[PDB]
């Protein structure tokens, strides 16, 4: 019987394993940033192969630059969100002390 | 001749809460004309109605001040997370539609109206306005006395206050009993409250700025140690203040403050229903799609299928009174 | 009218539960 | 924090007394008494396990005086065991 | 023969209907779309099976039970 | 191990500035191996009470960033000295991520319970 | 009928069996699947001090 009791535990096991691979997914959708630069890095790898042909140069040292500028160049789509808390709840109607 | 809504509701008080007796329906339909005919035999029969009908009772305490106590304190029990209230919007929930005690107050509103305009035809204008306007005074004293478990009730039967049997300060936790607003603030969303929770935080703090102990709070173990960490965290953010309450400014928790005004319009659309909060929703919607409208766009979708579910049923009915309505007595019984 | 007043009489008798629940319990009334 | 009182419409004299009783209700007092000097370690023990025994007997008496004062006010009786199998059914 | 996989288009079209909004364009630009990347020697029927994924359009906002399922 | 970091600009700090720290802090992530997950501006938020930031001056207000990373625990004192040595952040914060009450998933409906 | 006796209650027994097993798996697949709960009662400092027999004899 310990046989069958272990065909048991290694579903209980699996089941614990698949909430969590769950909450991976929700953890990489919230990510974006990591999804931008992902797809830059593959943009910017499409381009190194187009110049592969197009200049016949070193792809992997047109990559390695390529992605250094993405790295210096990072950061510059942050989001804006230039708002005055205290202000926008005196709007709301929940702050009303305005010294 | 103007109805009662049209007369006294106009008012402030009287017209600041207004039930729907009847449904109402555009003109055209059977439910229309029979409501028509209805109305005018109703008239024709309060003129042609006797003086035994408009008898009256002398007004007494429904309720002893004790009693009063009692029932509040049960009412609570039933829902301990509300606060206790004549939801008479949902009325239908607790009283069943063909045993409503209302149908008799919305009849008697009809043959007030009825008695005003036939004596403005009478005596004249004048003196329909001065009795208008002294029947608005009446119904402005008499508002606040409708309700048994009210304090315009008390007061204006000239009731002492109750003066309750002392009970201990330092009582066993198994009797401790917080308030609504603190039960709420404790249970937070199912979820262990952190230092982003700085809407709540003022609720166990003191205006001394000392952290509230267990005995007051009501809380927890486990919930009081972790409002300890929430607190000392933030105040070390410094975004909770250290020898105070926090300021009304302060009190937007620690998220993207688009994504609270979102989440405050929708509970005005769902509260009271803002239209404008629903059309800030709605171009918030198309220039701000990051953020999360499920809760709203859910509501919506939820209305918009009673519409499609309500005219439905008005079709089955204008082409014969179907089963449905019969159903949702027989049906749910037998479920 | 006797006949008028047994068709009111069956009407009332023919009505819903009073209470729209299903619930186990008559309350009685503490007002007044 | 500092206690912050508006003397509006109220005697000078009763707006001390409530700073007076913030003060008490928070230990401010104590609290100056006993930084004003230094407490060794084994006294401040031997003082908390005293006050941590103590009040909540001060706290059941006074709840106790409590209900004789009201009990006196009111003129209320002392209660006899609620005999069971009472049928509690009105007179009427 | 379903077709293994099926591509939802979930949009609010219902709440803006007057005002074209974003929801709109999204669909012009999909309906403009999908017929020049997939060659057939919101969508016509034809369209529709030519497709490889079987294509389905749902309102959140008109439809409150897939609106909480999704 | 998964950490999220909430910081306290002043007025006086720009967005070269904040860039400039970003990249720092995700140089430093790269070097212990992990990996920037996601970068959210919360807004100008004001102080519960005037911060005193010595040899920078007095403040009333701050615009709070929140960046969330993985990285190897090592990290976390380099990336807390950078930030304490920085000028322009007024207060910071550095906390391991939790699987329910974070930023990432317990983004809303905070404080509005229907 | 000593033999049909003994093939009867086999039959039984295996049915008995099957159900205590299916009962007890599924109770403890309950208790796996349920998150472990936080123990938020009062402590035992009370309970740290034992009073035993005193002196000798003990």
């Amino acid at each position: 019987e310990k046989k069958v009791t272990q065909s048991l535990q290694t579903a209980r096991v699996s089941r614990r394993k698949v909430a969590h691979v769950l909450w991976l997914k929700k953890l990489q959708d919230s990510s974006d940033f990591l999804q931008e630069q992902e797809e830059a890095a593959r943009g910017v790898a499409a381009l190194a192969r187009a110049r592969a042909k197009e200049t016949g140069e070193e792809e992997e040292e047109l990559l390695a630059t390529e992605m250094a500028k993405l790295k210096e160049n990072a950061f510059v789509n942050l989001p804006s969100r230039n708002v005055s808390v205290p202000d926008l709840l005196a709007q709301l109607g929940l702050n009303d002390e305005k010294v | 001749s103007p109805s009662f809504e049209q007369q006294f509701l106009n008012d402030k008080l009287l017209g600041q809460n207004t039930l729907q007796f009847t449904k109402v329906s555009e003109k055209g339909t059977a439910d229309a004309l029979f409501a028509e005919c209805l109305e005018s035999i109703r008239h024709r029969r309060f003129k042609l109605d006797p003086d035994v009908d408009n008898r009256s009772s002398e007004a007494v305490e429904k309720l002893t001040q004790e009693e009063r106590a009692i029932a509040e304190k049960i009412f609570q029990r039933v829902d301990p997370e509300r606060k206790i209230a004549p939801r008479l919007e949902s009325r239908g929930c607790y009283i069943d539609p063909l045993w409503d005690p209302f149908k008799r107050v919305e009849e008697l509103q009809q043959q007030v109206a009825q008695d005003l305009t036939e004596y403005a035809k009478l005596v004249g204008a004048a003196e329909a306005r001065r009795q208008r306007l002294l029947v608005r005074a009446s119904l402005r004293r008499q508002y606040r006395m409708h309700d048994p478990l009210s304090e315009g009730h008390r007061r204006f039967f000239g009731a002492q206050r109750a003066d309750p049997f002392p009970t201990p300060h330092r009582v066993h936790e198994r009797f401790w009993d917080p308030s609504p607003d603190v039960r709420v603030a404790l249970k937070n969303n199912n979820v262990p409250i952190s230092w982003r929770d700085l809407h709540i935080l003022h609720h166990f703090v003191g205006e001394n700025g000392l952290i509230l102990p267990r005995r007051t709070t009501h809380a927890s173990r486990y919930q009081q140690r972790c409002i300890f960490k929430a607190i000392c965290m933030a105040r070390r953010m410094a975004l909770f203040p250290y020898d105070w309450k926090p300021t009304q400014g302060e009190l937007m928790p620690v998220m993207d403050p688009l994504q609270y005004l979102v989440d405050e319009l929708t509970s005005r659309y769902k509260a009271t229903g803002d239209l404008r909060a629903d059309a800030m929703l709605c171009v918030m919607l198309s220039k701000y799609p990051k953020l999360n409208y499920f809760r709203y766009l859910q509501y919506k979708a939820q209305t918009q299928k009673s519409e499609v579910e309500a005219m439905q049923q008005q079709e089955e009915e204008d082409r014969g009174d179907f089963s449905r309505l019969l159903r949702k007595y027989k049906r749910a019984t037998t479920d | 009218x006797x006949x008028x007043x047994x068709x009111x009489x069956x009407x009332x008798x023919x009505x819903x539960x009073x209470x729209x629940x299903x619930x186990x319990x008559x309350x009685x009334x503490w007002x007044x | 924090m500092s206690c912050h009182r508006h003397v509006f419409r109220a005697a000078p004299a009763a707006v001390f007394a409530s700073v007076q009783r913030w003060g008490r209700r928070n230990n401010v007092h104590k609290l100056t008494l006993l930084v004003q000097t230094y407490e060794k370690p084994c006294v401040k023990r031997t003082r908390i396990a005293e006050e941590k025994a103590y009040y909540p007997r001060w706290f059941y008496l006074r709840y106790a005086t409590e209900v004789i004062r009201y009990s006196l006010k009111h003129h209320l009786r002392l209660g006899q065991a609620l005999d069971p199998n009472d049928d509690q059914r009105l007179d009427a | 023969e379903s077709k293994p996989v099926t591509v939802v288009y979930a949009h609010a079209s219902s709440m803006e209907t007057t005002r074209p909004a974003s929801s709109a364009s999204l669909s012009r630009f999909l309906s403009n779309l999908l017929p020049r990347l997939f060659l057939f020697p919101f969508l016509s029927p034809s369209q529709r099976q030519s497709l490889p994924f079987n294509f389905v359009t749902v309102d959140v906002a008109a439809e409150p039970r897939l609106g909480a399922f999704l | 191990v998964f950490y999220e970091t909430f910081v306290l600009f002043s007025k006086r700090v720009q967005r070269a500035d904040i860039r400039q720290l970003l990249k720092q802090q995700e140089a430093l992530i790269t070097k212990h191996h992990g990996s920037m997950l996601a970068v959210r501006d919360l807004g100008w938020r004001k102080t519960a009470f005037r911060v005193i930031k010595p040899r920078q001056g007095i403040f009333w207000f701050g615009r709070l960033f929140y960046f969330s990373f993985g990285a190897n625990p090592a990290a976390i004192t380099e990336m807390s000295q950078s930030l304490q040595s920085t000028n322009g952040v007024l207060r910071h914060a550095t906390v391991r991520m939790k699987k329910r009450h974070n930023l990432m998933t317990y983004n809303h409906h905070i404080h509005a319970r229907d | 009928l000593c033999e049909l006796e003994q093939k009867k209650r086999t039959e039984r027994a295996i049915q008995h069996s099957q159900d205590l097993w299916k009962k007890r798996t599924a109770a403890k697949d309950a208790h796996s699947e349920k998150t472990p709960e936080l123990y938020d009662g009062p402590f035992w400092l009370k309970f740290w001090r034992r009073k035993k027999r005193p002196g000798a004899r003990g």
